């Protein structure tokens, strides 16, 4: 999911 | 995609006035609406997230609200440094912005400080002569600048540029440059700059003679 | 503090390649996701790409798919955007941003969306087939015709540079009050010209030193010019 936590 | 729409595109208001900007979403983005502030020459600045949560360090005069698809940014007391363009972004499905809303500031009339600059010896040795006329800190933005070389109204040889509204005194500055060749520059003596403005009782003429 | 710095902008021939580099300092670069954002003069702000903290996943906008590649070197704290097959639509100011939780840090919910904050200043990419030309810095010296009241105006004229932009500081940044760097104008030759002026106390014209610092990064031009009264 592009707008989930990318960290 | 999700299209965000801001209204209006340009807003004028005085200091201490309440200012509200509306932001429309093409579909329900839940409460995932963020507000950015872009001041002149600077990058956008994170202001509000979740449509209402102010970022750390944001002055208390800023606020936000939302009702599903419509969101608003509100400045309770508009300030000189609040002159900027405010964008609303949704971070629900990818990241998309609105066109932005520029909040210009209405102040009182301010007369321009007129300064003129003869061309430099370094530039003259290269073949051109740029005569610069400066209009410093004036309001409103509308201003008239005419070049007069030996009392001859010039045409087709000047260029202008106005700065964005100031973040302190909310004024404007204008740069008028008369570009000539070293030959044409030495074919005359009196180089003048005549300025007309609302705050000037009569037109102000700044001038120099070649060889002062 | 958190500081993101972009580099690598200039002219590119339409249909060529360019790499951008975003340097990170003040946080653990290997712990945060990163974004590339661009601002066009008319179409506005436009998201370009996102990369995860480890570089595992990369997502792009449609217009740049098959042309751009976002990458990172977590050992160098450097973000990258390899821009290939550049178009005219790619002329914009490109910022790098750090990933941000779109809600307070204590929050824990089902749908927790993320955005990007901590935007750098940006790097301007101009897609044009014209050649890079460095600027020429001339002094706008103060004089009796530049003095009104106790105030004396001075500046420096930067002309004949391409592409945009040039950054003009005064006294290496220590002089900011009264500075007016004007937006650049397009000369008849397609080259740019701007002037940066500053008003100072006229009495201090002999005891103070004013140096205009011009930086044209596309041509790697750094000029320092002293403006003296005549």
């Amino acid at each position: 999911d592009p707008n989930a936590n990318p960290n | 995609d999700i299209q965000m729409t801001q209204s209006p595109s340009t807003l004028s208001a005085s200091v201490g006035d309440r200012v509200t900007i509306t932001c429309r979403a093409s579909q329900s983005i839940n409460g995932w609406l963020a507000w950015y502030q872009q001041k002149p020459g600077k990058a956008p600045k994170f202001l509000i997230y979740k449509a209402s949560i102010l970022e750390s360090g944001i002055p208390s005069r800023f606020s936000g609200s939302g009702s599903g698809t419509e969101f608003t940014l509100t400045i309770s007391s508009l300030q000189p440094d609040d002159f900027a363009t405010y964008y609303c972004q949704q971070y629900s499905s990818y990241w998309t912005f609105g066109q932005g809303t520029k909040v210009e500031i209405k102040r009182t009339v301010a007369a321009p400080s007129v300064f003129i600059f003869p061309p430099s010896d370094e530039q003259l040795k290269s073949g051109t002569a740029s005569v610069v006329c400066l209009l410093n800190n004036f309001y409103p933005r509308e201003a008239k600048v005419q070049w007069k070389v030996d009392n001859a109204l010039q045409s087709g040889n000047s260029q202008e540029s106005v700065t964005e509204q100031d973040s302190k005194d909310s004024t404007y500055s204008l740069s008028s440059t008369l570009t000539l060749s070293k030959a044409d520059y030495e074919k005359h003596k009196v180089y003048a700059c005549e300025v007309t403005h609302q705050g000037l009782s009569s037109p102000v003429t700044k001038s120099f003679n070649r060889g002062e | 503090q958190v500081q993101l710095v972009e580099s690598g902008g200039g002219v590119v021939q339409p249909g060529r390649s360019l790499r951008l580099s975003c340097e990170a300092s003040g946080f653990t670069f290997s712990n945060f996701g990163m974004h590339w954002v661009r601002q066009t003069p008319v179409k506005g702000l436009e998201w370009v790409a996102i990369i995860w903290f480890d570089g595992s996943y990369k997502y792009y906008t449609d217009s740049v798919k098959g042309r751009f590649t976002i990458s990172r070197d977590n050992s160098k704290n450097t973000l990258y955007l390899q821009m290939n097959s550049l178009r005219a639509e790619d002329t914009a100011v490109y910022y790098c941003a750090r990933a941000r939780k779109g809600q307070r840090s204590d929050y824990y919910g089902s749908e927790t969306k993320y955005t990007f904050d901590n935007w750098g200043q940006g790097t301007l990419v101009t897609v044009s087939s014209a050649s890079t030309k460095g600027p020429s810095v001339f002094p706008l010296a103060p004089s009796s015709k530049s003095t009104s009241g106790g105030t004396a105006a001075l500046g420096c004229l930067v002309k004949d540079y391409f592409p945009e932009p040039v950054t003009v500081s005064w006294n290496s940044g220590a002089l900011t009050s009264g500075v007016h760097t004007f937006p650049a104008v397009l000369q008849s030759s397609g080259l740019y010209s701007l002037s940066s002026v500053v008003t100072v106390p006229s009495s201090s014209l002999g005891t103070q030193t004013y140096i205009c610092n011009v930086n044209h990064k596309p041509s790697n031009t750094k000029v320092d010019k002293k403006v003296e009264p005549k």
